RNA sequence: CCACAUCCACCU
């Protein structure tokens, strides 16, 4: 499978809450680049032949093995949405 | 059966992932040790036990006592099938145990006696195909022929069996042809009547729920005995308890999931004579406006914690139903 | 920009057929088989249905046309369901 | 390599001529080889005496008396080589000699009129109609004649049918409702019946003393005595109780339209009709049906029996005397002849209408060539028959055995008014009548399951559609060699003994005989015994009886294996099965596949593609080879020269071999060495592990020919030129189009090359090799307007056909499967080094999984398998009959045998008994298989003896524990089309209405995602993957190309739109009186499309 | 096979009921359980007016269920286009997208699984921009 | 109620198409239209001219006989085309109704672009969550990511000039081969069985690159599906948003569906040839 | 261009 399904599932309440909450920080990762992660300075996906896993091979992984770790947060309504959603899209 | 019990106990002790590697594991080591092994089948491997010889002798005896019976007017030809249907049916049981009892006796190592253990392949009735007798043969009319076949597939059949024989492989094809259309029918309407079922939710205020039983109403006339452990984990496994019930000094609280082993304590509790039935929540009693909540839907999934909010539900049970229909 | 939310189906006036309508057709004359273009102001007119060559011809796949009936005529379903519609 | 049989059964008669069926149905069709003046009238000569000589007596000008006199067609206009090359139709015109005669003077004689083409039977049995060759199955259906069926609902009483054809016919229906009513029901209203027997010329005194005399039911008709005493005018109120509106005078309109020819059917005198009237009641049948005009009064010959037979029934009992719906008995076979026959009579009757028609129009008389009789109406009608028909369809040429069977196919299907799909349940089990008649396991599994089935190998229509069974004739205690073929409705009144029964030559051995009373199994005495059954072969299909061990085989298993069998592709070097029933000669002797001396003589010259053969009358003659030959469904036809120059050769001695052929043996398969154990994964459950030997040699290796074809035609732009130079770019890939606009013969072609260049109005239009796989072109064939003989679909002016041939080699994604039916598919390919092999060096080819065995019922292949182990080592072959096979005893004599000279030739180096074997020894005795005390020696002959031999592992050396099964195994790949090939697609062609993406020829085209597949896709979360799939991947084109550009430009996709899918519903519903718009969160319309729908 | 997916089958079976004391409605006819116990907790508590809607249940077969919705989409596709259509032409029925069938009709998200409003919407932010727009959230609260 | 205009379906809904050689091959809703314009077209025209009673009253009912049978047809007798084919016209309502309708043709989204089907071949060394697709579909199926992958670095110069390159076989190179690997390194394909009768017959999996025409497939979902390798073929799709792909790894990975949802039994359990094995090594 | 009809097969 992928690394830690169980307490993946153990940290939600839902697992399609889950689902959304790793590919929103997927979608993010995408259209600001791999930019701003968590995971930066030691611990990355390591890629066979080279050490490509660094940039953009899969971004699931990334938002998986991102979100294993405790740097992040999600929630129905925790910042006001209605000026990042506006950052969003107009940038 | 054992390595199911050991899959469903490593998914439920483990999780995931270990459970999987299980799985890679034991499958690898059985195919190396399969191929080391050598399970061959060979014409020598359907043995025919000798004692069966005499049986067919003894029904063939009394097949004639019947036959003569038949003669002097004791019996009607309503009597006569039935009585040629009883014994056939009995010699064809006998044989198979007979034919079992051989295998376990002389030869505990055969490639059939050992694939009919396990679980790999073949039924017991497979196995008296071929190696004791195909006996009775069902008519095109939906009857049973009286004359059956003495032979089996280690012998040779004769032309007029295997004629018969064709009928019966008929009848398979046509009616498998014609199930999977009706059981396809069948999945589409409850598909379609179901959809609407989602599990979207707070916990409902139901105080209502529906009391499972534990013993069959009727069995003999009049007589009240323990159902079944099949029928008593797929009507308890995976639901909520409407109210805290305390059966064997243990305290289920009310709300709490019913997993295996509660399943198996309350059954063992009703054997012992503490409870005959077992109040849960069920979304026959759920007052959700379109599906059902996630605690009167239960615990049963692909699987073993609660149901995740938002799944639908209508769809998956409406599968369930309709995919054994094809294979019935 | 409005999210679809509801989705109603309800009879259609005369009046929203002809508003629905670019115009009407009165030739029974699809397409000559010489003239690969449109014969007419029939099933397939030009002007009736928008630009056949490459706005796209998307248009012509929503464009509606409209026949003006002399007679009056009703719906055969409304007539030949099983509960009569318009006989109830 | 000698060849050993083990049934002992005397074959009093040979198989008759496989495809006979056909072939004489059409020769009894058409008369064309007999003069003329012969007796024989039966066929077309039939049809042309019964419809054609039309006659009027006074319409205008009246008189018209057109009479048929002779027939003629002795020439084909071209042979079928190039009917076949051109896309012509192997047919023969038909002349008819007319003569019209009036009333006055006058003999307009015509002796040669053309009306129509009609198709001519190749010799094998097949006809070529465009191009490419059908078969015409025959059919099966309810036999005309007086049957008597049970009442649905009354327990008491039952119905007789009367059953003319065609269905705008009679239909006669005899009821006896309690009330005393004899209905009789004609088409669809009912009809007190005594009205009509009165009619007939009887009173109430001989119908009391020929019919009341025993039956008490004679007052349910002798009741209505109030209105029975008219001998004439009873017609004139028969008339009158019909509505047509007519006046009452009309003597002879409907009451003698039921008289001799118009209405009742004209079934063949004696058999068709007659035996199944003259046999079932009464004695004989004088005519064709009931009829008298001689007198204006009315005769019967049916009417009066029927009663009396029905009321004996009903009331007595004469016998047993129902008859079963689908007693084979009962039943027909319309075979091709009968069909072409009733179609040819169909367009007699339009050409009969249309000449009536243009007589009444004509005024004049010398018109009698033209201005009467056009070829158009029976031209057509024929060639409607032979091209759009259900029964006349495409031929399936993919092996000499799949050719014969669908030759010798019978369908209950045809043209839709006798038998339909969707619900035929009653009608698809077989009967008890079937024995020796119909196969009871060659039907087809799926939607067609006991609808389509073959007849017998010894079964034979006679001359009416009634299946015969050879049966030997067993007088007291001897079985005489007379051989007499009965019906099922002669064999219902003897007793038939068993063809396994003991024999003491002339004399039967047993004391206690099974036989079939009335198809039940039941024991008997010799002295009770009349008839005998031919052979067990008599039972079974041609291609069911190539299975060896079918007696230990289950139904279904052999079934499919008989199926399968049809659909072997031939081999470059095929083999005969080392295990063989004895019909493979017969079959490849009997389909015209292979070539053999028709007289005594010696060869002269034998070449890759001709023979010349001189026989003993100093006559030489020359037989072509059709060296390639591209099938139907694409394989390859070759003749194989198997004679040297100046061998002398026998009558019937074989020449060349056919396409499956080893030496006039049926080969369509190779015989490998199988071991019967479970690989590691690559045979899990049906799976099948081959070797790298199988490869390493050309043993499993078919050539596929694929026919391109593209066309050049007058466009309004302006004709299209099949030319050489390519317009805009490509000139470098132009070298292996040498000539002009074909390709060179023998260039190889990858997918994407250029194939014929086509220019059309200047753009590339050009023919190319489609993506997937390209081999050696090997034939280029050009049509063009110039045409010798050739005609063409109007508007294009030329075609190119070009065949581009490659060598397909076993493969993983290749199937394979023997006579058993046991299936498999190949999953890996081992080196020869890993895989098991014997204790010699010699390794083993194939390995099957035991698991497959016991899970079904498939006994044979493991009987089969010791055999092969037997024969690979005595280096012979083995017929055995299907159900006359080896003993057990046999086979153990023979391993012994084996095993002798192979451990002989071990010992002969100086060698013993191997440490492995030892071990291996130790193990089994510890499993019980060999009895313990013996030296490796005979415990290793015992274990020989079981068919089981030491393997060794070869990965790891040590051997495998336990004894393996090992043998040889005849094994065939079967067709392998496109189904395997992947239909993996990206972006394609996209439908007009939606614009769901389908293409084909082009591009594979997408995958179906149905319902059950979005019913499983929400049964999970997965809400955007459906989302996506349903819109983005589906419909939404605006989605699907802002998909595409962001993918390219590495972003993520954009969100979806509204499907097309629903826009063309909304439309649909807008085309009705509905109106269908979507709404926002409060009641403002929301437009799905951008601004199309506003005007301007 | 588990019983949970018979009694959904048999919850859908019988979710409707038939009045027999007429409320704001005609007497006999068949409509869902659910409504008339909203229509009867609005009549009797929410609003004045005690009009008891006395019903009973209607045991119907599974075709007859999924014929007789709310939503006209699904039963038009289901069994038969003609009536379904119209019924729902005879009166404006708009068509709440409610229930899987309707919105694979308009290729719209699926209510169901990831489109559930439970977990449709649900914003995520890294530790270091949560920590930046939290900040801004505590200086918007002065001192 | 009654209609008195008569909406007309845009043309590109029924559509005369070139099939060969000039003759036009057109819907019957075409020649419905026709007819009612034909017969409408004669009605004026009589009406203007004079008014014979009983003629006009015949054209009144031919006309709305006409109309009924274009929104309908078989509801009352049974037009059909030109004579020669006795084929029924197909009206509105068959488009719509039927099980081979509007309605059973977007329910279903029949057609998908990234997809392919082959045979099934057995996978034994592959892992659970493993599935074997053959090298060439997979190019095939994954070009556009295929085409931006080798834009990344030196393959081509643009797309088209990666798509000419790809366009014929007998360009293939071994940095194409790597790049395609690269590409799928964590995405995962649905695997489907053409009867799907539970939710275990759609399936995600991570494929791995393999020589050959067939789909290895894993042995302990033989069970899950009801395939066996006696021929039968599957299918494969690949999803493309990020957000599916996640979806699909989650939710729908064949490792994480080991147990049934009609009830608590194992289908991941092990199959005939592993029960086999274990049974011969725990023997006594 | 692929529409529809008919037929034969393959996997359940
Ligand atoms: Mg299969
Ligand atoms: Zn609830």
């Amino acid at each position: 499978a992928e690394p830690g399904i169980d307490k993946l599932f153990g940290m939600v309440d839902s697992k399609y809450r889950l689902t959304v909450v790793v590919a929103k920080r997927a979608q993010q990762l995408l259209r600001h680049g791999f930019k701003n992660t968590v995971l930066e300075p030691e611990e990355r996906p390591k890629m066979q032949t080279l050490e490509g896993l660094f940039d953009d091979p899969n971004a699931v992984t990334w938002a998986m093995k991102e979100l294993l770790t405790g740097r992040l947060v999600f929630g129905e309504n925790l910042v006001p949405e209605d000026r990042l959603q506006k950052e969003m899209e107009r940038l | 059966n054992s390595l199911k019990d050991l899959v469903y106990q490593a998914f439920l002790r483990l999780g995931m992932e270990k459970t999987a590697r299980l799985l890679d594991a034991l499958k690898y080591y059985g195919f190396t040790f399969s191929t080391t092994s050598g399970i061959t089948i060979g014409i020598d491997d359907a043995v025919i036990p000798e004692e069966k010889k005499q049986y067919l002798e003894e029904a063939d005896r009394k097949l004639l006592q019947i036959e003569q019976a038949y003669e002097m007017g004791f019996l009607t030809d309503r009597e006569r099938y039935d009585q040629i249907l009883q014994l056939w049916t009995e010699t064809t049981e006998k044989v198979t145990q007979a034919v079992f009892k051989n295998f376990e006796e002389n030869y505990p190592f055969n490639p059939l006696y050992v694939m009919a253990q396990s679980g790999a392949r073949g039924n017991p009735q497979q196995i008296r195909q071929l190696c004791g007798l195909r006996g009775l043969m069902q008519k095109p009319s939906g009857e049973t022929f009286e004359v059956p076949v003495r032979s089996s597939f280690r012998e040779g059949l004769t032309v007029l069996e295997y004629f018969i024989s064709s009928h019966g492989a008929r009848k398979g094809g046509a009616d498998t042809a014609l199930r999977t259309a009706d059981s396809g029918y069948l999945t589409r309407k409850l598909v379609d009547v179901t959809h609407e079922i989602v599990v979207r939710e707070a916990d409902c205020g139901t105080t209502n729920y529906i009391s499972v039983p534990l013993f069959q109403p009727d069995e003999v006339t009049r007589s009240l005995r323990l159902r079944k452990r099949a029928d008593i984990e797929a009507g308890l496994y995976g639901r909520v308890l409407a109210r805290e019930v305390e059966v064997l000094g243990v305290r289920l609280e009310e709300g709490r999931y019913l997993s295996m082993d509660d399943v198996h304590l309350l059954i063992k509790a009703a054997e012992a004579g503490e409870i005959q039935e077992v109040p849960v929540r069920s979304p026959l009693t759920c007052q959700t406006r379109y599906g059902v909540c996630q605690k009167c839907y239960g615990y049963d999934l692909s699987m073993a914690r609660p149901v995740s909010i938002g799944e639908a539900v209508g769809i998956v049970a409406a599968q369930s139903i309709g995919e054994p229909g094809t294979q019935l | 920009k409005k999210e679809v939310r509801k989705v109603r189906i309800a009879l259609a006036s005369p009046e929203k057929i002809r508003s629905w309508s670019y115009g009407e057709v009165e030739k029974p004359e699809t397409i000559n088989y010489r003239t690969l273009k449109p014969e007419r102001d029939g099933l397939f007119d030009e002007r009736i249905f928008g630009p056949i060559k490459d706005t796209k011809s998307i248009v012509r796949r929503y464009r509606m046309g409209h026949i003006e009936l002399a007679t009056p005529a009703a719906h055969i379903w409304f007539v030949k369901d099983v509960p009569s519609k318009i006989g109830t | 390599m000698e060849i050993k049989r083990f049934g002992r059964i005397r074959e009093v008669i040979p198989l008759p001529p496989l495809t006979e069926i056909q072939v004489e149905s059409y020769r009894r069709a058409l008369q064309a080889d007999v003069p003329p003046e012969k007796r024989e009238n039966v066929g077309i000569q039939a049809a042309f005496r019964e419809t054609f000589p039309i006659e009027e007596e006074d319409k205008g000008k009246g008189g018209l008396v057109l009479d048929f006199l002779e027939y003629r067609l002795g020439e084909p206009p071209f042979p079928q080589d190039e009917c076949r090359e051109k896309d012509l139709t192997y047919q023969a015109p038909l002349y008819a000699r007319l003569q019209l005669i009036h009333k006055d003077t006058g003999l307009i004689k015509e002796d040669e009129v053309f009306l129509g083409h009609i198709p001519l039977m190749t010799e094998d049995g097949s006809f070529i109609i465009n191009g490419a060759d059908r078969v015409i199955v025959s059919q099966i259906h309810r036999s005309p004649g007086v049957y008597f069926t049970p009442d649905p609902a009354r327990p008491g009483r039952y119905i007789a049918s009367i059953i003319p054809l065609p269905k705008r016919g009679p239909w006669i229906d005899l009821e006896v409702e309690p009330n005393g009513v004899v209905s009789m029901k004609v088409n669809k209203r009912k009809f007190p019946l005594v009205l009509l027997l009165r009619v007939l010329g009887y009173d109430q005194e001989t119908l009391a003393r020929e019919l009341g005399a025993y039956g008490e039911l004679v007052q349910g008709l002798m009741d209505e005595s109030v209105f029975a005493m008219r001998p004439e005018e009873a017609l004139i109120r028969l008339f009158t109780l019909l509505r047509p509106g007519d006046p009452p005078k009309r003597d002879k309109a409907v009451a003698y339209v039921y008289g001799l020819i118009a209405d009742p059917r004209r079934y063949d005198l004696g058999e068709a009709g007659r035996y199944k009237a003259e046999e079932k009641l009464g004695i004989r049948l004088s005519g064709r049906t009931l009829a008298r005009f001689e007198d204006g009064e009315f005769k019967d010959e049916v009417f009066l029996p029927t009663l009396r037979y029905l009321f004996a029934l009903t009331a007595g009992v004469p016998g047993h005397e129902v008859d079963d719906i689908d007693h084979l008995g009962n039943r027909r076979i319309r075979t091709v002849g009968e069909l072409m026959t009733d179609q040819f009579r169909v367009g007699l009757a339009r050409l009969a209408r249309g000449v009536r028609e243009r007589m009444l129009m004509g005024s004049e008389d010398s018109l009698t060539p033209a201005k009467l009789v056009n070829s158009r109406p029976l031209e057509a009608a024929i060639r409607e028959f032979f091209s759009r028909s259900q029964l006349s369809q495409f031929k399936d040429e993919t092996n000499p055995l799949s050719s014969l069977r669908h030759k010798r196919r019978i369908s209950a299907l045809g043209p839709g008014g006798l038998t339909r799909e969707r619900a035929g349940f009653d009608v698809r089990d077989v009967h008890r009548t079937h024995y020796g008649r119909i196969c009871p396991v060659e039907t087809p599994e799926g939607a067609n399951i006991g609808l389509i089935t073959s007849l017998a190998a010894y079964a034979r229509v006679d001359e009416l559609g009634f299946i015969r069974t050879p049966y030997r004739r067993v007088v007291g205690g001897v079985v005489t060699d007379e051989v007499v073929y009965m019906t099922a409705t002669e064999e219902d009144r003897y007793t038939i003994a068993q063809a396994n029964t003991p024999l003491e030559g002339n004399r039967i051995a047993a004391e206690r005989v099974v036989a079939r009373r009335k198809g039940e199994p039941v024991i008997v005495s010799p002295e009770e015994v009349e008839f005998m059954d031919v052979s067990p072969k008599q039972v079974f299909s041609v291609n069911t009886n190539l299975i060896p061990f079918l007696e230990h085989d289950d139904a279904n298993r052999a079934l499919m294996g008989s199926n399968m069998q049809t659909q072997a592709v031939p081999l470059i070097r095929a083999q005969a099965p080392v295990v063989m029933t004895g019909l493979e000669e017969r079959v490849v002797r009997d389909s015209l596949a292979a070539l053999y001396a028709e007289e005594d003589g010696e060869v002269a010259k034998v070449d890759g593609n001709r023979i010349v053969v001189r026989y003993e009358d100093g006559r030489l003659v020359e037989y072509p080879l059709r060296r390639f030959y591209r099938s139907n469904q694409g394989t390859a036809l070759d003749q194989r020269p198997r004679v040297v120059v100046g061998q002398r050769v026998r009558k019937g001695d074989l020449l060349a071999d056919g396409p499956a052929s080893e030496n006039g043996f049926l080969a369509l398969g190779q015989n490998v060495l199988v071991a019967i154990m479970p690989f590691d994964g690559y045979n899990f459950e049906d799976a099948i592990v081959i070797s790298e030997e199988l490869l390493k040699r050309d043993f499993y290796t078919s050539i596929h020919i694929e026919r391109y074809e593209i066309e050049a035609r007058d466009t309004k732009l302006g004709p299209e030129r099949i030319t050489r130079d390519i317009p805009h770019l490509s000139e470098a890939a132009l070298r292996d189009l040498d000539e002009e606009g074909v390709v060179r013969i023998g260039a190889e072609v990858k997918p994407g090359d250029i194939l014929v260049g086509r220019t059309s109005f200047v753009k590339d239009t050009s023919l190319r090799v489609p993506p997937g796989e390209g081999g050696i072109v090997v034939r280029t064939v050009r049509l063009r307007r110039g045409d010798p003989g050739v005609e063409l679909k109007p508007g294009v002016r030329e075609v190119v056909r070009v065949y581009v041939a490659q060598k397909r080699k076993l493969q993983v994604g290749d199937k394979l499967a023997n006579r058993h039916g046991n299936k498999g598919v190949v999953a890996k390919i081992l080196p020869v080094e890993d895989m098991p092999h014997l204790p010699d060096g010699t390794p083993v080819d194939v390995i099957l999984n035991p698991l497959g065995v016991p899970s079904r019922m498939n006994l044979g292949q493991i009987l089969e398998t010791h055999l092969g182990l037997a024969g690979y080592f005595l280096g012979q072959r083995y017929i055995s009959p299907i159900f006359d096979g080896a003993k057990e005893p046999e086979i153990k004599e023979l391993l012994a045998q084996a095993f002798e000279v192979y451990f002989g030739k071990r010992k002969g180096e100086g060698f013993g008994v191997d440490k492995r074997e030892v071990e291996v020894l130790r193990r089994a005795e510890k499993l019980g298989l060999v009895t313990p005390g013996k030296t490796p020696e005979e415990q290793l002959k015992e274990l020989f003896l079981q068919g089981k031999v030491v393997l060794y592992d070869g990965r790891t050396g040590e051997p495998i524990e336990g004894p393996i099964v090992v043998g040889q195994m005849f094994i065939m790949k079967l067709y392998h089309m496109v189904e395997d090939k992947m239909h993996a697609r990206s972006t394609g062609p996209y439908s007009l209405i939606t614009q769901q993406p389908l293409g084909g020829k082009a591009q594979f085209g997408g995958q179906r995602f149905g319902e059950m597949e979005v019913w499983a896709l929400e049964a999970y979360g997965a809400a955007h993957t459906l989302q996506e799939m349903l819109t983005l991947k589906s419909d939404d084109i605006e989605g699907r190309n802002a998909a595409y550009e962001a993918i390219i430009k590495g972003e993520d996709v954009p969100e979806p739109s509204v499907p097309e899918s629903f826009r063309v519903l909304v439309k649909e519903l807008q085309a009705l009186a509905l109106d269908v718009q979507t709404l926002d969160e409060k009641d403002n319309p929301v437009d799905i499309f951008e601004g199309l729908a506003s005007k301007r | 096979l588990h019983d949970k997916h018979i009694e959904i089958v048999v919850r859908q079976m019988m979710k409707y009921v038939e009045v027999t004391d007429p409320g704001d409605s005609r007497l006999l006819e068949g409509q869902v359980l659910e409504k008339w116990d909203v229509e009867a907790l609005n009549e009797r508590l929410i609003a004045e007016g005690k009009t008891p809607v006395a019903w009973k249940p209607l045991l119907m077969g599974v075709t007859k269920s999924a014929l007789s919705t709310k939503s006209w989409l699904s039963a038009a596709s289901f069994q038969n286009t003609t009536h379904v259509l119209t019924e729902a032409a005879i009166a404006g029925k708009k068509d709440e997208l409610i229930g899987l069938k309707e919105n694979v009709i308009l290729g719209r998200l699926i209510p169901a699984g990831t489109g559930s409003d439970f977990v449709r919407f649900t914003q995520v932010v890294d530790q270091k921009t949560l920590k930046a727009i939290e900040e801004a959230r505590k200086e918007a609260v002065e001192a | 109620m009654i209609l008195e205009a008569v909406p007309v379906l845009p043309p590109d809904l029924r559509p005369m198409v070139q099939v060969d050689g000039g003759r036009f091959a057109t819907s019957d809703l075409n020649d419905l239209y026709r007819r009612l314009i034909n017969r409408n077209n004669r009605l004026k025209k009589l009406l203007a001219q004079g008014a014979p009673e009983i003629i006009i009253r015949n054209e009144k009912r031919m006309l709305q006989e006409a109309v009924d049978a274009l929104l309908d047809n078989g509801r009352r007798g049974a037009p059909v085309t030109n004579p020669g084919s006795d084929r029924p016209l197909r009206s509105l309502t068959d488009i719509l109704s039927g099980k081979q309708g509007r309605f059973r043709q977007n329910l279903l989204g029949k057609r998908v672009d990234y997809s392919g089907r082959s045979v099934i071949v057995v996978g034994p060394q592959l892992k659970l969550h493993q599935c074997g697709l053959p090298k060439r579909m997979a190019l095939e199926l994954f070009k556009p990511f295929l085409l931006k992958k080798m834009e990344e670095k030196g393959i081509a110069p643009n797309v088209k000039a990666a798509r000419r390159m790809l366009e014929r076989q007998r360009d293939i190179k071994d940095e194409v081969w790597d790049a395609l690997e690269e590409v799928i390194h964590g995405k995962v394909v649905l695997l489907n069985r053409a009867p799907t009768l539970h939710r275990l017959g759609i399936q995600a999996f991570q494929p791995v690159l393999v020589e050959g025409q067939s789909i290895q497939l894993h042995p302990l979902v033989c069970e899950a599906f009801n395939a066996d390798f006696d021929g039968d073929q599957m299918a494969v799709h690949v999803p493309l948003s990020s957000f599916a792909q996640a979806e699909a790894r989650i939710q729908m990975l064949s490792a994480h569906n080991l147990l049934s949802p009609a009830s608590g039994e194992p289908l991941a359990k092990p199959s005939r040839d592993i029960i086999l094995g274990l049974y011969y090594i725990t023997q006594v």
